[PDB]
């Protein structure tokens, strides 16, 4: 219990900051419900066993210079936390354009400081892509691929390469691809409707779209994405599964790269 | 030198200023402005910037002063470690790279009103002006280019916007509200060309030039 | 404070604001009837044909009428402030 | 094997617990009448087992204290 | 409330005032004619507890002397001792309801 | 009297319950809420809520009280040293001026609700009622006499939206967004009236008349 | 009985359990949760909560549980005072109203699902109820009252909004935000009905029916 | 509160809220209705050459409606303020 | 637990607009009430076996540990997810276990919390989707009738709390949650 | 009849003001000479007052924690 | 004098004192004002408030005043440095050029006010202002300034909006959404006048002219 | 039936209460002069009493602590 | 007159620091050898001054909550 | 010059320090058992160096709450 112990407590250090800082950044375990205790008990809790067969020996000097150790695990943690949110940014970019089609959004459109459609259509598919990711080994393959980092990238003296966060930073991208890829049938088959209907004009400019088109929009949107609702459950293993990939390819882009 | 004393003032007092002052030292102003005029662009949000966009910035900006932070390190970090440099010498040597980075951004006029509204004397080299007048001179320089690059990435949707109107209203389409049917035209220019790469690319390579 | 008090303060606002516009919504349906009259008699005629018309004639009464109307703005609101205070009770 | 410092505290609670249970049974053996023990064998054992017992709790004081504190650091 | 001090504060001031009596006593060893007094602790306690806010007794003398006097001294000094250490008990009960009191409060 | 014990045990409490009872129960109420529905009006904060406002409101009431408090000193503080007064007769002495001030601003009607519904029994004048009727009595007549000038605030504002809309509505504005232009003109009409000085000065002697 | 031990022991816990358990035992849960979101209505909150409406809730709950509190008083803490009662007799003489008084405000349903659920045998009658059935279920009771009087709240105000915005895209103002429109009407509204007294006098009197 | 209650309140709302726009939506209706029968048959056009007579039906309406809607929705206002306690059960 | 619950009521905040509930009070203290009301079984069990026994005779926090344990790794099973021990037993390097009983605390806690917060969020997000189905109609029907820039969340608002007192909303919740709980 | 806890509050602080007045006057008489007054009375006097204060004490912390701890949630 | 006690004690209390009351006192409110209304122009906020516009206006603020605290400096820190001066002539020796200085800032009718609502009695120069009356009479000019100089911002961008929505109607776009395309003109039009370096500088050259 | 935690703590206060009553008691017996007690045992039994006293104040200041922990977070 | 608050403070502050210079200079003079000034009266005074600054504490860190409670009063 | 706050404040650290540092080599030279140095200048100078240090710390605290609450008002 002395220092005997009480600097072998230094093994549990670091692989808690790393695990806290996915925590405090992954996509289910950062919800801001969780009471903070919660959250970071788990990470203690993790860390207690994961820590055994773990070898490592550092030192938290005084005006630290290890500090930039402290940052590698954070980094690492922000690595891949923050990255599994693009596959939740894909769907709350896609149903929310589907807002921005039927009538739901014209006053995002000409100008304020109320947008009101984030509640709308947004937090439907952004939750049902909650559950989807949960169902699986959502809530666990981050963590394995955490262990995985601790032992490809376990505690350096060259912890980051550069080149490296491009590939973050230019991965989404597959955000507005992706959300396209999914909303696509129903902006399309929208489209064919508001181009009808505007063609209902050249019979009559009174036609008014104000008057005629919205009421039809909206109930066409509803309609056709009740009927295209279950299309996410196949889309979403693709926007977790490439995503995860990405973040498997550098967790072990990482180590032969060092 | 210091003595276990202030040494752990100074540098959890710097941890405090972390986030506004030394973010904004750097970058992560000029990309968040130009993500955030990007999203205007293409209409809503439809990116959750707690979530998403100022992550996307973060990681840009870690990329951006991998070369500075490097710099850095080396100046620093492998002699402040244990030897014969202590923390006078180590400030200096970590201020160049920082600072020429931000000198070589800045525009050379920002320095001209910023020296003449503190009643600064004569700044006899580049090296010669200090953080005091380079900090809010580096904040209107970015500023401005961060409007340059959001006004050219305003230019293709505009025409974008301009050109539907113009066809759905020389149809015939007396009324129609462009703006829905715009939209999704918005997303293909943006997808088709892969404008994502484009974006981070073209400002990774402007940021430094 | 009673109903026919506050009824009071909205018609005088409804008459400060009517004042306040009249120039302009008098110049526009003017400019507006002129063009809409000649609109036939060569019945030629894209949406409107008075769209600048309307504009000229309202930048002619905020020129002419001008610094009477923002100075009955400005008197209405100096003497509703001013006399704010005695309107509670 | 493994140390799981929850089985070092473990220890260190038996030992001292162990250590006052000597000095407290050798104060019934003396206090008894049962010839051998003396007086001042009695008195330096109970004495060290006193030190022992004041080391379990600032120990003590210190963990909670430990505990306590990071369980603030904010997730 | 707080009368619950009440029984050893009557107690410690009766003992008290036994002090002086029994000083008294020592004091007047010598003049003739004393006929030394004392008090009935246990009795005057009673007495002031079912009452509140001290009949002197006479000590029953062995020994005649012809002076009168029948401070018997060595009984004195015995009981002396013996007030002053009940005295210090008292001291110590009090502290120690005090000490409970104050420690529960804080 | 009290012994420097308990004096001084109800000055620290007593300090304790100033920031929200004695700010709540003299001024600042009226104050702050007239301020924040101007603000309201006019469109975004355009002034610090926690500095700006706040300090000018604890200025403000700070003047309309002097009169109040220079009573409460004369009838408190100046007899209280040492002489013939100690925080017995002192206290309703001190609240006097005070009581006054409260039934001369409260409701004459908000007194009989929260004294019926206290089952008190028949007041003769306006010194009978207590402090226990009096408090919640002038804090709901004072939120009434807040929305009433918030309302008349909101009145002109109105009016210049109202106009410029109509404008733009009958020049054919179809979609402008009439907010943006009549921003600046509510503005206007805030301080060519001079609106800060009046809207000051009209709550000091509404405040008291 | 218990002798200066536990006594003011289970006084002073007492009273560091009495902020959340006494004060959500009685009212102020709905006091409370009505008077915010009556601010929710109404526009901004526009009202200083820690403020106005936390003081003004306590007096409101310190007058509509004054019954309680003198039954409380006179069969609890005189006899409690000296003679025949300590602290367990006078726990039953000091809750019966209490419970009385909660009883008759929960709903006779919540009752029956904390009875089932707490493996409870059955009641034989009102009396019968344990503490630890009645305070879930009086909580769950009066949060259910609260929202319901949160809607009968909010109602008025949905039609001032929703005549406001009709009447004017009827008119041709089709994009005047109805909201700014609006708030001086709801503010309006409000203080020609005395919406404070109203509000204020209509949740006592629910509160005992 | 059963949900006939919620139904029998939204109604007397619904109702409540048309008593409250019938006289100056009835008469934009009617006014739009004139300008436009008078807009053929001289089928001059600009786009509107109706909205100012709306603005001036809306005022004088706004005058003469005036003092009984505000009364019938100060009466609606308070009854149901007055009656909130007992609804609950 | 006391997580799963504490969690649903957070949720069930975010959703109905404003929280509007004490949390610090109400909240906490109704969570915390119907925890105890759901291991009132789990709490005696431990009592029985531990507490009667180890006061004074033949038990004396040596096997008093493990008689309250059992009790409480019994219910804790019952409520993991099957597939987080997997990943907790495939981290932390240990070989095949036999049965229910074999994981042991070093395993089941983190299995636990895991399981915890996936239930506690699967009953968040369905209680969310009725409320959204509100902001849903609500919005487009201001959209249909053109009312253009109505702010329907302030609209939608008492919507939603009618929506969850007409349908007897809280003793639903709760008697849903405490029923959950042990299925 | 009613309460009117600030009645409830005068009377707590009069009773602790009253009874350290008490200690101070009989603490002046015995300073000063007069007979009958005891050491030991004195000293119980200023020991029941201060536990008294100290009651008064404890009581305005929790009070006051419950107060600022009410007045810290959002309506 | 003061004797380490409350010397040590005025001083940490000062600090506290700061931020709120000494940074709306000295300036870094018009500045604040000012860039809040040009951000409420040129379309959305798209410049992080709490970080860059803070640090840019707390920049140009201690540029502005750096003549005043150098005469501070002079006239107490040196003096108070061990010798003659003991903050006591310390604090008016300061006060005295912020005083100044403020002054020469304050409306003319402002303090006319305050005075009048103070009944004090007559003044006989600017020396005789004390700080009691000096505070809000600054604010409120300091926000009518604020106002003015949002009038100056708004003009020109007000009236590239109408001349868009001018164009857009004569040319036939029926409901183009004029916004979207006129905020990149407004960027635009920013940058090339170079309106950052140019706004700063008038800012400036307004503070003191 | 159950633990009934309401009647677990009542069950501890009224051993406390009653260990102090009956070390009052026989402090009572003591001063009054009954044979039969001890001085020893008097201070053994106050000392005890004490202990026991300490015992029930620290229990109750980590449930205070645990109590006010669970009531602080948000929901 | 007038009330003056900040004039009050002022007082009071000038009435701590002068009370702790007679301290002061108490002291001075009975360390430094003068006859008059005895070791009871610089005691005494020398508390009395740090009971005077230790209210002065009091109150402002009372002063400073309640302003800090009053500017994050939200508009 | 200027006021210069970066190197006003980089002086005030450095006195700081430097009077640390001192009290440091000053207890080193004490317990080395260098003669001279008496026993009171080194708790003297020590404790004086403490309050250096809790002065600034107390700065550093008011200083870095009145810039985040400056960084945090919307503008």
């Amino acid at each position: 219990t002395s220092e005997q112990w009480l600097y072998w407590l230094h093994l549990y250090f670091w692989p808690l900051l790393r695990v806290l800082a996915l925590i405090s950044t992954a996509p289910i375990l950062s919800e801001r419900a969780i009471p903070k205790r919660v959250k970071l008990g788990l990470g203690i809790m993790i860390t207690l066993v994961i820590a055994p067969s773990l070898p490592a020996n550092d030192t938290p000097l005084f005006s630290i210079a290890a500090l930039w150790l402290a940052m590698q695990q954070i980094l690492i943690g922000i690595a891949l936390g923050f990255t599994m949110q693009f596959a939740f940014a894909a769907v709350r970019t896609a149903g929310e354009f589907i807002g921005l089609q039927m009538g739901l959004s014209f006053a995002t459109f000409v100008d304020p400081g109320s947008h009101l459609n984030m509640p709308v259509l947004a937090r439907i598919m952004d939750m049902l892509a909650m559950l989807l990711f949960l169902t699986f080994n959502g809530h666990l393959w981050l963590i394995s691929l955490l262990v995985d980092t601790f032992h490809t990238l376990p505690i350096g003296s060259n912890p980051v390469n550069s080149n490296a966060f491009m590939a973050l930073a230019r991965a989404g991208g597959l955000i507005f691809l992706n959300g396209l890829m999914l909303a696509l049938p129903v902006i399309t088959l929208l489209l064919t409707l508001n181009l009808a209907l505007g063609l209902l004009n050249r019979m009559a400019p009174q036609l008014s779209i104000f008057v005629i088109g919205f009421p039809l929009t909206l109930t066409v949107g509803i309609m056709l994405m009740a009927a295209l609702m279950p299309l996410i459950a196949p889309f979403c293993e693709h926007l977790f599964s490439e995503i995860f990939n990405l973040l498997a390819d550098i967790v072990s882009e990482m180590p032969i790269n060092n | 030198s210091w003595s276990l004393s202030v040494q752990t003032l100074v540098f959890i007092t710097s941890l405090t200023f972390l986030p506004a002052i030394l973010l904004m030292m750097t970058s992560f102003t000029r990309i968040i402005i130009v993500f955030g005029l990007l999203r205007n662009a293409l209409g809503t949000p439809s990116a959750p910037p707690n979530q998403v966009l100022l992550g996307l910035a973060l990681f840009l900006t870690f990329f951006i002063m991998s070369p500075v932070i490097d710099k850095i390190y080396v100046d620093a970090y492998q002699p402040f470690s244990e030897q014969k440099i202590s923390m006078q010498e180590a400030l200096d040597k970590g201020a160049q790279p920082l600072r020429a980075f931000m000198l070589r951004q800045t525009r050379e006029a920002d320095l001209a009103l910023f020296a003449r509204l503190a009643n600064s004397g004569p700044l006899q080299g580049p090296e010669a002006v200090p953080m005091r007048i380079l900090l809010p001179a580096y904040v209107t320089s970015e500023l401005k280019t961060a409007f340059q690059i959001g006004f050219t990435i305003f230019i293709p949707f505009l025409i974008i916007d301009l050109v539907i109107a113009s066809v759905l209203m020389a149809l015939g389409m007396m009324m129609v509200p462009p703006a829905t049917i715009a939209l999704p035209f918005k997303l293909m220019l943006f997808v088709l060309v892969d404008g994502w790469q484009l974006l981070m690319g073209s400002l990774a390579q402007s940021f430094y030039s | 404070m009673t109903p026919e008090s506050v009824m009071m303060m909205g018609t005088e606002a409804m008459k400060v604001a009517l004042a306040l516009a009249a120039p302009l919504l008098l110049v526009a349906l003017i400019t507006g009837l002129i063009i809409s009259i000649l609109q036939a008699a060569t019945q030629i005629n894209e949406m409107t044909l008075s769209f600048i018309p309307k504009i000229v004639a309202v930048f002619i009464a905020i020129i002419v009428a001008g610094p009477w109307m923002l100075n009955l703005l400005l008197d209405y609101v100096r003497t509703l402030f001013s006399n704010l205070p005695y309107i509670i009770g | 094997s493994t140390v799981s410092f929850a089985g070092q505290l473990h220890a260190a609670l038996d030992r001292i617990s162990d250590r006052q249970a000597a000095a407290r049974v050798q104060a019934e053996k003396f206090t008894l009448g049962e010839p051998g023990i003396a007086l001042n064998d009695v008195m330096a054992d109970m004495q060290k087992a006193s030190v022992s017992m004041q080391m379990g709790i600032q120990v003590r004081n210190k963990l909670v204290a430990a505990y306590q504190e990071v369980m603030s650091m904010q997730v | 409330l707080d009368a619950a001090l009440r029984f050893q504060q009557e107690a410690l001031n009766l003992r008290a005032q036994r002090q002086e009596i029994l000083a008294a006593n020592i004091a007047n060893a010598d003049t003739p004619g004393y006929q030394a007094r004392d008090i009935d602790f246990a009795s005057e306690l009673k007495k002031v507890m079912v009452r509140g806010r001290v009949d002197l007794l006479y000590r029953v003398p062995d020994q005649p002397s012809l002076d009168g006097n029948t401070v018997d001294m060595d009984r004195e000094r015995t009981q002396f001792a013996d007030n002053s250490l009940k005295y210090q008990m008292g001291l110590t009960v009090l502290g120690s309801q005090l000490k409970g009191m104050m420690n529960v409060l804080q």
